[PDB]
RNA sequence: AUGAUGAGGUUAAUAGGUUCGAGGUGGAAGCAUGGUGACAUGUGGAGCUGACGAAUACUAAUCGAUCGAAGACUUAA
RNA sequence: CGCGAGCUGGGUUCAGAACGUCGUGAGACAGUUCGGUCCCUAUCCGUCGUGGGCGUAGGAAAUUUGAGAGGAGCUGUCCUU
RNA sequence: UGAGUAGCGAAAGACGGGUGAGAAUCCCGUCCACCGAUUGACUAAGGUUUCCAGAGGAAGGCUCGUCCGCUCUGGGUUAGU
RNA sequence: ACCGAUAGUGAACCAGUACCGUGAGGGAAAGGUGAAAAGCACCCCGGAAGGGGAGUGAAAUAGAACCUGAAACCGUGUGCU
RNA sequence: UAAGUUAUUAAGGGCGCACGGUGGAUGCCUUGGCACUAGAAGCCGAUGAAGGACGUUACUAACGACGAUAUGCUUUGGG
């Protein structure tokens, strides 16, 4: 089908609104001091310690 | 499918050449004709 | 089984002895989520045919398991299974199961799908 | 004073690239290099970059403390589009738009 | 479908492995014996066994992080 | 004569061919017979399932009442009197 | 706008090690699978420089790309039968 | 008392050209930095592209996509709601 | 305690405004064309024409010029 009448601008912001996407869920490493993503093996230095 | 262009270069000469356009009146007017108009490739 | 990996049987299984005679050859490899879950029961349960050490033990293991050798026992050439049922299995002779372990590393790049590195415990 | 960086004509279209401007604006900079680095997206690294930029014209050229800088204010605008071709079936044509993107971000210290 | 719903996150039985069973198959390999041979018998309801029941911290549910209240206004009691 | 962006294409009314018949003829039926492309990714309303936000004058967990709304609602036969 | 929607063009890959700013995809290797009256070998037409080496990764490649039939720089076709 | 870049020749620009067709044949789009290239030394981020400074210039929101720079359209913030 | 009244939230959206990006309208301009006027002249080729192909440069894809004497040669004048 096609559609009968074009989507005015508020409607499409309207849809829109639940696009947005989330944090990764990220935590301070006890280890490397950077940030790390919980559960994950640190990229920036070494262990997992777990 | 088979297409309708199946190229080859002697039946391309022979029937829309240089030679086989000076050979009648009207491919001499076909060139002249495209002299008036100064195409770059006259014939094929 | 538990969860097809997006292939068929035939194949599937061929990608898990695949997976698992290259995890008792390296001892750890990095490879997706899943397969990692699986490969994870199926290496568990190879080592436990050869902590058994019969026979019997020795030819199913040869069923499930491919013929690679390892070059690099310093000009000495194991196969997998040789490797299986003294090395591997004298290691683990204390422990009961349990003879590996799952890391996350995070998205792979091009799919966004999660790696893991399985190695033996 | 308010530093920015620029990146002019990135292949991105524009609003899968909002969608990761959307997480940074605002943060802590020091977080903020940390989210775009964990994060699935690929609009990421190329924004990183700019950030990165961004920060190191406060220490540089200005004189700043990179740590007292958050994200005043990120956001990405069009830049030329490529339009493309791709042939449907039947003798149809479809067009395609290989758009790009302006990326900037500005960082501050709140002086 | 995803989210949600529930069962758990070590002070732990949530899933995998391990040891037992349940059910399914139907007598594993090796060896000995009889046949010259295809085979048969014993060792032996044996050996294998995905999803079902139980026990067992061996592996992984680490460490952390966020959100979330201080109780309006009259009138009568 | 509910329902083909749910299905079919058997008849009737596309090009082929034939019978009877009307027409000098190209061709036509009161007819008859064999064959013959049924496209669409659902934007809005509607419908059926499912989440998020805020509201419900503090912030929560659990158990509920029921204003309403929906579901079901059929029937024979044999024995006894 | 439809909309981050349909599609990404028949099919088996896996892992180790390299290279690298960046690797599911590039190089190597082992294993696995597919064709095998053919997905192999040689040729006519036709195409016309796509062939090779060393660099490159803005565009093309339905993703990626450090790679390429793409970009740059150099080369390569030898007849008395 | 002709046009002034959708105008004027199809063609202000390597135009009867890209391209399309077996062929005859059909056929576009494409002007403007500054007075002068003085066309951005050097530093910093980055693989590069691109930036931020310092410069040239009367002016760089005149940086070779280079006079002005509208509307559609796409965004960022806020005053009332 | 009870009965009543009333808001603040804005996931988002609306209008106003401020600030930016695409985009190439408008403004001004000309190495381009259009319509004529006055004056010439109105043919070229077997002593090879018009039109081309291939080449020619220190480094040459292409454009103009040139033809193995080739990005040009001699001479007559001007400058």
């Amino acid at each position: 089908a096609v559609p009968k009448r074009r989507t005015s601008k508020t409607r499409k912001n309207k849809r829109r609104t639940h696009f947005k996407i989330s944090v990764p869920g990220m935590t301070e490493c006890p280890n490397c001091g950077e940030y790390k993503l919980s559960h994950r093996v640190c990229k920036n230095c070494g262990s997992y310690n777990g | 499918v088979k297409r309708t262009y199946q190229p080859n270069k002697r039946k391309h000469s022979k029937v829309h050449g240089f030679r086989k356009r000076m050979s009648t009146k009207n491919g001499r007017k076909v060139l002249a004709r495209r002299r008036r108009k100064g195409r770059k490739v006259l014939s094929a | 089984g538990y969860r097809k990996l997006g292939r068929t049987s035939d194949q599937r299984k061929a990608m898990l002895r695949d997976l698992a005679t290259s995890l008792i050859i390296s001892e750890r490899i990095e490879t997706t989520e899943a397969r990692a879950k699986e490969v994870r029961s199926v290496v568990e349960k190879l080592i436990t045919l050869g902590k058994k050490g019969d026979l019997a033990s020795r030819r199913n293991a040869a069923k499930t398991l491919r013929n690679v050798e390892i070059l690099n026992e310093d000009e000495t050439t194991q196969t997998a299974l040789q490797k299986l049922f003294g090395e591997i299995a004298e290691r683990y002779t204390e422990r009961q199961g349990g003879y590996t372990r799952i890391l996350k590393q995070g998205p792979r790049r091009g799919d966004g799908a999660e790696s893991v590195i399985i190695e033996l415990v | 004073m308010e530093a920015k960086a620029v990146a002019r004509t990135i292949r991105i279209a524009p609003r899968k690239v909002r969608l990761v401007l959307d997480l940074i604006r605002g943060k802590n900079a020091a977080e903020a290099i940390a989210i775009l680095k964990l994060t699935n997206k690929a609009s990421s690294p190329v924004i990183e970059k700019v950030l990165m930029s961004a920060l190191a014209n406060a220490e540089h050229n200005y004189d700043m403390n990179t740590d007292e800088l958050v994200v005043k204010e990120a956001y990405a605008n069009e830049g030329p589009t490529l339009k493309r071709f791709r042939p449907r079936a039947q003798g149809r044509a479809s067009a395609i738009n290989k758009r790009t993107s302006h990326i900037t971000i500005v960082v501050s210290d709140g002086k």
